[PDB]
Parts: structure tokens; sequence; C-alpha cells
């Protein structure tokens, strides 16, 4: 009865846990992820925020923008930077820093990121996969360009698995056999 | 943030 999303006004079942909904930390009601205009990636990131960051429904939101929104936006950018920073500061990625938007090197991903061009985890991952994959395709008969390539790759996949557990770098369309 | 997933 009282089980209806305030935004779309439609009913929801107390038992369908396959639904993508958030619970307001104030009144405990549920709201559809899609009704707050959130992509599945956003929903996953939210399901990852600290227990300290509660989702809050519109009417329970006192000051706008709702804090969960700014926190969400910051979380994605900070997490992306967290990963890139590690890639940049590694001794195994030195050869992918500079080529010698579709960035052909890490310094390029770096600029594309600082300018706020990444709005999803998928685009960021794909740009990096392409760079790593390009290096793998051209590291003919040579290690540390073959060896390093695989440890920046393993490094990338693992680093991403840590920050974005719900995301699959392995499935990227840009990997080659 | 609590979700159906968490
Ligand atoms: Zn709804
Ligand atoms: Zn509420």
């Amino acid at each position: 009865s009282g089980n209806f999303c305030p935004l779309c006004d439609k009913c929801y079942d107390d038992d369908d846990y396959e639904s993508k909904m958030m619970q307001c930390g104030k009144c405990d009601r549920w709201v559809h992820s899609k009704c707050e205009n959130l992509s599945d990636e956003m929903y996953e990131i939210l399901s990852n925020l600290p227990e300290s960051v509660a989702y809050t429904c519109v009417n329970c939101t006192e000051r706008h923008p709702a804090e969960w929104r700014l926190a969400l936006e910051k979380e994605l950018q900070i997490s992306l930077k967290q990963v890139l920073t590690a890639l940049l500061n590694s001794r195994t990625t030195s050869h992918l820093l500079r080529y010698r938007q579709q960035p052909l090197d890490l310094e390029g991903v770096k600029r594309k990121m600082d300018q706020g061009n990444y709005t999803s985890v998928l685009e960021f991952s794909d740009d990096i996969v392409k760079i790593i994959q390009a290096a793998i395709n051209s590291d003919g008969g040579q290690p540390e360009i073959k060896k390093a390539n695989s440890m920046v790759k393993s490094f990338f996949i693992r680093q991403m698995e840590r920050v974005f557990p719900w995301f699959s770098v392995k499935k990227s369309r840009f990997w080659e056999p | 943030a609590r979700t159906k997933q968490t």
C-alpha cells in the first residue's frame, strides 16, 4: 500500500530484490534508480558509497542539490583518478606515458580526465584498454615492453577490480587475443 | 547508501 515510488508513483514489491531502488536514510522508503535518472553504473557506485553516505528522497532532502548527488559525482571522479594516478606513478607504465577524444597515451587520458570528459567507468576503461592493447600488439619480440605490458595490464585489471568491483575490465571490446 | 543490492 504505502509501497510506491514517490517519483513515478508506481507500486513496488517488498520482495522483488532484483529491482534497482535506493532506500532513503531518513524515512526508509524506496525510490527507483531510473526515476532519479541514474544509470546502472551510478547505481552500482552508490551501492558502494560508504555506510556514511545515505541516499535521501526529494522531500526528505532539506537543501538542494541533495548531498548524495554531489557525493556520487565526486566519488566517480575520485575513483577514476585513484586508478589513473596509480597507473601514472608506476615504474611499469613509463613506456605508455607518452605516444611517439581518443587518447593514445596515459598523459592524454590524464588530460581528458582533468577536463571532466569522463562520465562513465566504461569509457575510461575502454580508453585504457585500447592503449594497453596497442602496446601489446606492437611489442614484437621484446620483454619489459611485453613483460611490462602484461604487468600494467594485470595491474590495470586488478586496480580496477579494487575500485569498481561490480565492473568487468576483462570483457572490454578492445582486448585482442 | 542502502540499495536493493546492498
Ligand atoms: Zn519510480
Ligand atoms: Zn525520505
